[PDB]
């Protein structure tokens, strides 16, 4: 069966949600809400920069910044060793 | 009589070919096979003549139906074969894969006959841990705590 | 013996057989 | 149980990767499964840590009883084999010809435990069937042990009494010192000595005559007459148990676990017999056993006793030409001829033989082989069957020792092959009368302690004699032991 | 060459005379090369002395009647055997046991001349019933390993004197085995275990140390050939 | 009593261990859910505290649970009622 | 119980073990007087 | 395999269905049938072989030559008959003393009668005479020195595990043997015999160019390293020079299992018999380490992998080095589209051809859409996979074969590009790989021990291997004995004594035989072989080697010395060389282990079999024996979370890793598929708990 | 006690094998002693052989060379029974050219400074008209025996062709005793020793190693006590 459950995957996905929240939880509130909120880690949709902007109360620009500002922040192979071995 | 001539023939031949059995586990095959008593007359609780039924529930029967419907049967004790014993079992699940699947099955549908889930062999079937060795209900219920004294002190 | 290129093996035969093996695949 | 690294590399994967990934060897369980693919050094550490103190099932196929499946510590052995211990080939009845067996892993720890507790070698060690140990020793060690064990007089350092101007230049204050003398080579190992023991029980006898109260083996101090081996031997048994100095033979090492696994406990017995199979071991090597043709020695008045029965079959033959008698009768006498023609070429052999013969010293030890068997090696192969299963009336009259011939190895042909289409045919239906038995019996535990009845069986249970003399019933240990009486006994 | 793993040797103390000693690891297989040849030189190497031969006043020829004793000659013998006693003159030194009147005689009874020591003066050896006189003269020598009774080559002066057996060797039993340790990441290496049980007249961890020294001036023969000949070295201790 | 010192799997002896139950099973599932409490007890050392008790002797330095399970029963520090 | 020495417990399938105990030395039953018998 | 008898198949009886009656031997196949060689399996009495002579008639009947006796004097006429015409007449022997003019010297000689009786005929009436003896046994068989002294079960062993020999990379004659290694090996079809008389041109090692005596010339491919049908090699080396004259029907290249042209299925090794240690207990086997270190048990394992590039509805299956998600280090031995090179040495679980296919498009999970967001990688749609090779198995790249439907090769049905890679190791011996001498003494190996803890000769020879004494009685195939005996005889050599004419036992012991130089070889015919007389007395004289050295007594033992104690061994051991197989029972071949692999698709079973994982069936008596300990919680493990708790196995790997309690096991799928059939075979299954 | 510490005399054969006896002994101890120095000498002589090949013709071990009359499996054989004795411990390479027709022997091989083959007459391979062969070897220092290194083990190309390497100078090791044992206890044993050497080192040199490889060994014991 090639459509079975490999069931190695499935742990390390298990693992891999595991500690992928516990490096989107070292950075701070605001900015782990707009990455979780941007690719629907927290429900499984993901909300776009207009939802962002709805719930934090601002642009849809100043989205965009902190977006790429997180994506600047998570951009270190001493954050990201581990996340490197995940694919 | 006979269960002691079956005893000392089997064990004969073992001792033919010089291999030492200890009696006691023929002596627990023939008690399976001397389980079931025929019934010769009917008395008057729902009993066909010729029918094999087991001698315990019999005899409770009996000794529940002398009041109130006082019609003993006529019973007989019956060697019944291996074969036999085993195809004469409680319930279609126990036997379900011997002889006759489909001819077991129908009337097994036609009874409405329910399972109990008491030997071991469907309680295999379905996973269940069987009612054997540690899985009976004295060992399986252990409660488990430290000696209080010993719990203080560490 | 009596095959040109066979090394010299040495018998215990007691008994001159007259047949030869034959064709063993003629089968 | 040695066990084949790679195997349990593949077995112990995801507990391995574990305890990798508490040591920080790895990043996660991603690149753990590579380094195990990779097995990179530490691993095997690691997977020496892991496999410590966790164990595994075996199953030799098929299973044919209860002791057909076993749990057994495993270790990490080089080679890619599984290494079975010995001792319970007997169970698995597994030899070494290139039978595989099945290896479980249990997971839970209950099933850790269950394997620990129930299926263990050591707690496993007398039959299911009928109480008799099959841990016991066999084969080689069973020779190694007679020989250790058995009285040879005529031996070099063997004591004397007999005193001229000397002593009697025998006796040894220690057995420490009879391995000193033994290790030089003034004594022999199977010579008679008089030994002073101390640290050995003495017999019933012995005991309460110097004693009386207890003849308490740590302090005391008492000779003996035996050999060297039979001291070396009861140095292996327990502390507690009495000296025994008789020839090992394999019914006397039966008796001797039985009584230790019916008065001590189990992980003594097992120590013991450990102990044992090191012993017999090294005993089996210095035991000389080989055979060689020179020493499968042939009986020098066979061919008389061959021209006797061939003249006596030719009377009985030259009568059925006659025509005085059938097919059949005569058929009968050439058969009842050549048995016995057969018996007289094996009481030949049997008393031929000096006992230093290896082949009748295996025999005769017990280890393997029925002297049938050495009989047909030199003598008389006798009568080959029918392939109905009547009897030739030829018969082979050569040994193999001495090369049959065209015809008679034809004829052994057929028994031959009779007899191995028969054992897959026993084999077959041997399983298919434990498939009904297992049908019936299914059902039947215990769920009681007592059931408090007065009924029950009565046992033979050693008759007497017309004299009155109580004969022991033969089969008394199959039937009267492992019961529970029901009722009081009373003497008169 | 480089030896690539060093074999060390950790002692294990049983019971007072019975040290039980070990070697980890070693090259397969050095323990069978190295654990033989080193109980060989246990057994007989040592020097030490023992009894070499008694003789009794009384005793005639028959040999089993004392006057006096409860004990059989022959149980005196083997008492005489079990006797540790050191002795530093390599020459026959005789010595004397004399008890007169009844009662028990220990090993301490005995007066020891010069050179001589019993090691354990407090083990029983006769007893003598009521009245009796017991003289008997020791010949104690010193030597190695074991020897058994001398013959009669000595006969005229063995006219009271009898030979018996000595025990030369301190020790008394040494027996060994061998594993595998590590078989992985060591490659299979092999773990001597020893077992030396000795008399209380030298320890064991001394009888080990002396017996090494017995066995590296015996190979001190095969190593002053070619000293530049490579071996393999161990290195730092 | 003094027999021999057993080693790794047999250590302690189940001749000594039957002395402290009723029969073989008793102390298999005694032990099987002993060994549970003591893994509950190593995986909920991560998060805050609860009474589940264990381990009660010392432990070794990589040791099974198990074996710890068996050596505290051998220690005679546990108790139960059947079922 | 013919193994332990001790007797039985309370949770034994005795059925299965005398069964097997029955059932095994078929094959060395050697031969009607034999395993049809 | 040629030359096969089967009773089996279309038209005939099937297995089940057929009795007992006609696995058995009837006297009738007697020189036609062999007595002795079938499989011991389930076939038994099936599957025989022809005889050596025997001949098929043009009717479909078995016929057998014998040479018709006349008035007492043995004719030369060879007479073919048949089963039928055997009965109308009897038939005398091939041990019937002849006075060299045909005529018998018995009066009463051994026959034998229609219904397979035996008789002393009066000796005038027989008419047919055996052309030879062994005419009742097989090629294979017939292989068998001493066949006489042992039983036929040992020797049926024997025989069948004779035909399951390996090839070694030496391949050495035997120096005891029969008469028919020359001729079957000429026959075996894998050796190239030189056709036509001449003289050698020029060689090589793939070619021989012969010279024929009248102009033409022709060359003979040698085939080097072909991959026989189980993994064997198949060497096929030359044998001669550049100057020899050769003539026809001689051999002139050996081939994987010969040596000068005659059969060569093993090696010569020094034996002993003594029980050691306990490794060589119940037909186990010890070797030395020299077996190792000089190669003498050593095959060539050829294996041939495969794998097609293929049509699909998504593209097409492409064979390149782009193969996503991967390192660049692992993708340093394949070419610049996949394969990997001649010559690299691969592992277990490496990539052979790099092969990827397209895939398509699904939804990504968001933790992976955030990796890539992070990561800067691209989603890579194709999916990957290569020819890796299995499990254990590693060692060089021999060759490649590599077909394409672009290149007009035929192919399979949308299948695009077929590539086939040749991988072969050189495995050593190994302490479990199956042995056996030729007389059915099997047996695994027990322990390889170093060269110096061996019982080695009084010279400083150790033995090579160390059977066991106590298999050689009970079992009744002293042949091996014999073989020793005569092993160690001709490895030494002799000379008898001449001085006072023959010695009494050497009588009928012939010519050419009073001498022997040392490794010389020797052969004793089947049923005409040495007798105890003359090994006896062959063994007595048995001129030393280097020094004066009579190393074996008259008995035919020696003093051996302990390699690991020191001490001698108190009693003489019986030595010698036996003439010993490999066989194809190899460990890796065997071996098999699995945590978590594939499963079955109907059911959720693990798969099983080799070519996978594969798992082990925990049969039925299985469950009976853990019952009968009454182990009921690993009873559940086993049957449910093991087997078929889909949902049970990955909690119970994750528990695992997590290092936490094993979860309770669940209902197991056999058991909900049993259900669902009985609800579709409308019957209302109903489940209560009150 | 006897009163003689023992001596080590020497006996010459031949040129590769030589004699050794060893006398005054205790009884019981020659057996033991002669033993324990065949497990040496027979094990664990430090020496040096051949360990990878690399032929240009060829990149694996399993075909052929146009031109030889073997193979290369069959010249693995061959060259694995050379013997050679190097100095030092790098890995040197020697080199073996042959071209044209005629029989190469192992007298052919010319080695850098400092190693020597000491086998001139072995034949290695013949060649022809057709023939071209080249080689190159590489020998290292080492003790006992050893497989084959693996080529990943290694970091080298398709070229290298690992051999099996066993660095054993010896040949042949067997003793005898000569026990006296008298009847006046003035008892003693008389080792006498064999040794056989394949050529490579004198049976002095292999003796002498042995015997200071035991000086260190006894010396453990001995002292860490
Ligand atoms: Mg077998």
């Amino acid at each position: 069966d090639s459509e079975a459950v490999v069931a190695v995957d499935a742990v390390s996905f298990t693992l891999l949600q595991d500690q992928l929240q516990s490096v989107l939880d070292t950075l701070s509130e605001r900015e782990a809400g707009v990455v979780r909120l941007r690719f629907g880690l927290t429900d499984g949709q993901p909300r776009t920069l207009d939802e962002i902007g709805q719930v934090y109360g601002v642009t849809r620009e100043r989205i965009r910044q902190i977006e790429s500002k997180t994506m600047s922040k998570l951009r270190h192979p001493s954050r990201s060793q581990v996340l490197r071995d995940y694919l | 009589e006979v269960q002691i001539h079956l005893v000392r023939e089997v064990q004969e031949v073992y001792r033919a070919q010089g291999v030492s059995i200890h009696d006691k586990h023929i002596e627990v095959i023939v008690r399976q096979m001397l389980r079931r008593v025929t019934i010769i007359d009917s008395g008057s609780t729902e009993f066909l003549p010729g029918s094999l039924i087991d001698r315990a529930e019999f005899e409770a029967e009996n000794r529940r139906v002398v009041a109130e419907g006082g019609e003993p049967a006529a019973g007989r004790p019956v060697l019944m074969g291996i074969t036999k014993a085993s195809l004469a079992t409680d319930s279609w699940l126990s036997a379900a894969s011997f002889q006759e699947t489909t001819r077991v099955l129908t009337d097994a549908a036609i009874n409405c006959r329910s399972d109990k889930l008491n030997g071991l062999k469907e309680n295999v079937i379905i996973g269940k841990l069987i009612p054997a060795g540690t899985g009976i209900n004295r060992y399986r219920n252990i409660a488990v705590q430290p000696t209080e004294e010993a719990r203080a002190a560490a | 013996n009596s095959v040109p290129g066979a090394p010299n093996r040495v018998s215990f035969a007691k008994l001159r057989e007259p047949l030869e093996v034959p064709g063993l695949l003629d089968v | 149980c040695g066990l084949p690294k790679l195997m349990a590399l593949e077995l112990f994967k995801p507990f391995v990767m574990k305890r990798l990934v508490d040591l920080n060897h790895a990043q996660n369980i991603k690149s753990a499964k590579r380094m195990v693919e990779r097995q990179r050094p530490q691993v095997w550490d690691v997977l020496e840590e892991v496999i410590a103190e966790h164990p595994v099932l075996l199953n030799r196929a098929p299973t044919l009883h209860r002791l057909g499946i076993q749990a057994f510590e495993p270790m990490l052995v080089e080679g890619k084999a599984i290494q079975l211990h010995p001792l319970v080939c007997e169970a698995f009845n597994a030899d070494f010809d290139g039978d595989q067996m099945a290896v479980h892993l249990p997971l839970s720890a209950e099933a850790q435990a269950e394997a620990r507790i129930l299926m263990l070698s050591s707690n496993n060690i007398l039959s299911p069937a009928s109480g008799r140990p099959l841990a016991m020793p066999r084969l080689d060690m069973v020779t190694g042990l007679y020989y250790l064990t058995t009285e040879v007089p005529g031996d070099t350092g063997e004591y004397q009494p007999a005193s001229g101007d000397h002593p009697e230049t025998g006796v040894y204050s220690s057995p420490a010192e009879a391995i000193m003398a033994a290790d030089r080579g003034v004594l022999s190992v199977r010579a008679k000595i008089k030994v002073r023991l101390t640290q050995l029980r003495p017999p019933v006898e012995i005991e309460a005559e110097l004693f009386g109260h207890s003849g308490w083996q740590p302090g005391d101090a008492w000779m003996a007459e035996t050999t060297l081996g039979r001291v070396m031997f009861n140095e292996l048994l327990p502390l507690g148990y009495p000296f025994v100095n008789k020839q090992m033979h394999k019914k006397v090492q039966a008796a001797i676990i039985n009584d230790l696994a019916e008065r001590y406990p189990m992980i003594v017995v097992a120590q013991t017999v450990d102990k044992l199979k090191d012993a017999g071991f090294y005993w089996a090597t210095r035991s000389g056993v080989t055979v060689s043709m020179a020493d499968v020695l042939v009986p020098p008045r066979k061919k008389e006793i061959l021209d006797h029965y061939e003249e006596r079959a030719d009377k009985v033959e030259k009568q059925f030409q006659r025509g005085a008698l059938n097919h059949d009768e005569r058929n009968e006498a050439l058969v009842e001829i050549w048995k016995e023609a057969t018996d007289e070429v094996g009481q030949a052999l049997r008393e031929h033989y000096p006992d230093d013969n290896p082949i009748i010293t295996i025999v005769d030890s017990g280890a393997t082989g029925n002297f049938t068997q050495t009989r047909t090696l030199a003598g008389m192969k006798g009568l080959v069957t029918n392939p109905k299963g009547e009897f030739i009336p030829r018969p082979v009259k050569s040994s193999f020792r001495e090369g049959l011939t065209v015809l008679e190895y034809f004829i052994n042909t057929h028994g031959a092959r009779k007899g191995l289409a028969d054992t897959a045919l026993r084999t077959a239906d041997s399983g298919y009368l434990t498939r009904r038995l297992v049908d019936v019996s299914q059902d039947v535990i215990v769920r009681e302690h007592d059931c408090q009845t007065e009924r029950g069986i009565v046992v033979e249970l050693a008759e007497r004699a017309p004299d009155g003399t109580l004969i022991r019933d033969p089969y008394i240990e199959t039937s009267a032991y492992a019961r529970t009486l029901g009722t009081d006994a009373v003497d008169e | 060459m480089l030896i690539s793993q060093r074999p060390t040797l950790s002692e294990d103390v049983l019971t007072d005379n019975r040290s039980q000693f070990v070697i980890e690891p070693l090259e397969p297989g050095f323990g069978y090369t190295l654990g033989n040849s080193l109980r060989r030189t246990l057994l007989s190497s040592i020097p030490g002395a023992a009894v070499t031969s008694i003789r009794i006043d009384g005793v005639l020829h028959e040999f089993t009647t004392v006057p006096g004793v409860k004990e059989d000659v022959t149980e005196i013998i083997l008492n005489l055997k079990s006797l540790v006693v050191s002795s530093e003159e390599d020459e026959p030194v005789t010595m004397y046991l004399r008890k007169q009147g009844p009662g028990e005689v220990t090993a301490g009874d005995i007066v020891p001349p010069a050179g001589v020591t019993v090691h354990n003066p407090g083990m029983h050896i006769a007893t003598l019933n009521d009245k009796g006189k017991l003289e008997v003269e020791l010949v104690v020598e010193r030597g190695r390993g074991y020897v058994p009774a001398v013959q009669n080559r000595a006969s005229g002066a063995e006219i009271g004197r009898i030979p018996v057996d000595s025990i030369y060797s301190p020790v008394l039993k040494v027996t060994y085995k061998v594993d595998a340790t590590r078989v992985e990441q060591r490659t299979d290496f092999d773990k001597l275990i020893l077992d030396v049980e000795t008399k209380n007249s030298i320890s064991p961890r001394d009888a080990l140390a002396s017996a090494g020294k017995t066995l590296v001036e015996l190979f001190g023969l095969a190593r002053e050939l070619n000293v530049e000949a490579e071996g393999i070295e161990i290195g730092p201790s | 009593g003094g027999y021999d010192t057993p080693l790794g799997i047999t250590n302690p002896p189940i001749d000594e261990l039957l002395d402290r139950v009723s029969s073989k099973y008793a102390l298999v599932i005694y032990a099987a859910k002993r060994a549970r409490q003591i893994n509950d007890y190593y995986n909920q050392l991560g998060e805050g505290i609860l009474e589940y008790v264990g381990p009660l002797v010392e432990p070794g330095l990589q040791e099974k649970p198990l074996s710890i399970a068996l050596r505290e029963i051998h220690a005679d520090l546990l108790e139960h009622t059947e079922g | 119980s013919m193994a332990t020495g001790k007797l039985v417990d309370i949770g034994e399938a005795v059925g299965i073990v005398a069964a097997q105990s029955i059932g095994e030395p078929g094959t060395q039953l050697t031969m009607t007087g034999g395993l049809p018998r | 395999h040629k030359r096969r008898l089967s009773a089996l198949g279309p038209g005939g009886l099937s297995r089940e269905r057929a009795g007992l009656e006609v696995r058995d031997v009837h006297p009738s196949h007697y020189g036609r049938m062999c007595p002795i060689e079938t499989p011991e399996g389930p076939n038994i009495g099936l599957i025989g072989s022809l005889s050596v002579y025997a001949r098929v008639n043009p009717f479909g009947f078995i016929e057998t030559p014998y040479r018709k006796v006349v008035d007492g004097v043995v004719s030369d006429e060879i007479v073919y008959l048949t089963a039928d015409e055997e009965d109308r007449h009897v038939v005398a022997q091939a041990n019937s003393p002849i006075d060299a003019d045909g005529r018998f010297v018995e009066p009463r000689v051994l026959v034998r009668r229609k219904a397979g009786e035996v008789e002393y005929v009066p000796s005038s009436e027989v008419d047919y005479m055996d052309v030879s003896p062994r005419q009742m046994v097989s090629v294979a068989t017939a292989m068998i020195p001493f066949l006489e002294h042992d039983d036929a079960n040992r020797a049926l062993m024997g025989a069948n595990m004779q035909r399951q020999a390996v090839p070694l990379v030496r391949s050495e004659a035997p120096l005891v043997g029969t008469g028919m290694e020359l001729r079957a090996a000429i026959d075996a079809g894998d050796v190239v015999v030189a056709e036509e008389s001449g003289v050698i041109e020029e060689v090589s090692a793939d070619y021989i160019t012969v010279m024929h005596d009248n102009g033409t010339r022709r060359t003979y491919r040698m085939r080097k390293f072909a991959r026989s049908n189980h993994g064997t090699c198949a060497n096929q080396c030359p044998i001669v020079d550049a100057g020899d004259r050769v003539e026809a029907g001689q051999v002139i290249a050996d081939g994987p299992c010969t040596d000068d042209g005659e059969m060569a299925l093993g090696k010569n090794l020094l034996v002993a018999i003594m029980p050691w240690e306990g490794h060589n207990y119940e037909d186990a086997i010890i070797l030395s380490n020299r077996l190792v270190e000089e190669d003498v048990l050593t095959s060539i394992h050829i294996e041939e992998h495969e794998i097609d590039a293929r049509d699909t509805k998504l593209g097409a299956e492409e064979i390149t080095r782009d193969i996503p998600n991967i390192s660049d280090e692992v993708l340093a031995d394949l070419d610049e589209r996949g394969i990997v090179r001649i010559g690299a040495e691969v592992r277990d679980g490496d990539i052979l051809v790099g092969k990827v296919t397209p895939k398509g498009e699904t939804e990504l999970t968001p933790e992976e859409r955030l990796l890539r967001a992070i990561f800067g990688e691209k989603a890579r749609e194709v999916r990957d996979t290569s020819l890796k090779v299995p499990h254990g198995e590693s060692g060089k790249v021999i060759g490649i074969r590599v077909f394409s439907r672009e290149d007009e090769d035929e192919l399979p049905a949308g299948v695009n590009e077929l590539v086939r890679v040749y991988v072969a190791q050189k495995r050593k011996i190994s302490d479990g790989d199956k042995l056996a001498g030729r007389h059915g003494n099997k047996g695994v190996i027990g322990k390889i021990l170093p060269v110096e803890d061996m019982p080695f000769l009084a010279d400083g020879t150790p033995v090579d291997i160390i059977l066991n004494t106590h298999g050689v009685p009970r079992r009744m195939n002293i042949g091996q004995i014999l073989e020793t005996h005569l092993g160690w005889c001709a490895h030494s050599g002799w000379k008898v004594d001449a001085a006072k004419g023959v010695p009494d036992w050497a009588a009928r012991l012939p010519d050419e035989l009073l001498e022997a130089q040392p490794n010389a070889i020797v052969s004793t015919p089947v049923f005409d072989g040495a007798q105890e007389a003359e090994l006896q007395g062959l063994l007595s004289c048995t001129l030393p080697n280097r020094d004066g050295d009579v190393l074996v007594d008259a008995d035919g033992k020696a003093m051996l010395f302990d390699g690991r104690s020191g001490e001698p061994f108190p009693y003489p051991v019986t030595v010698g060389y036996m003439y010993i197989m490999k066989l194809h029972h190899l460990v890796d071949d065997k071996i098999h282990a699995r945590s978590t692999g594939p499963y079955s698709m109907i059911t959720q079973q693990p798969l099983g079999g080799k070519a996978q994982f594969g798992g082990q069936r925990f049969g039925e008596m299985e469950c009976w024996a853990m019952q009968a300990y009454g182990a009921a919680y690993t009873l559940q493990e086993l049957l449910t979370i093991k087997s078929d708790d889909t949902v049970g196995r990955v909690k119970v790997y994750e528990a695992i890793v997590k290092g936490e309690n094993i979860p309770e096991p669940g209902i197991p799928e056999s058991f909900k598929v049993l259900l669902k059939e009985l609800q579709s075979l409308c019957l209302n299954v109903e489940v209560l708990s009150s």
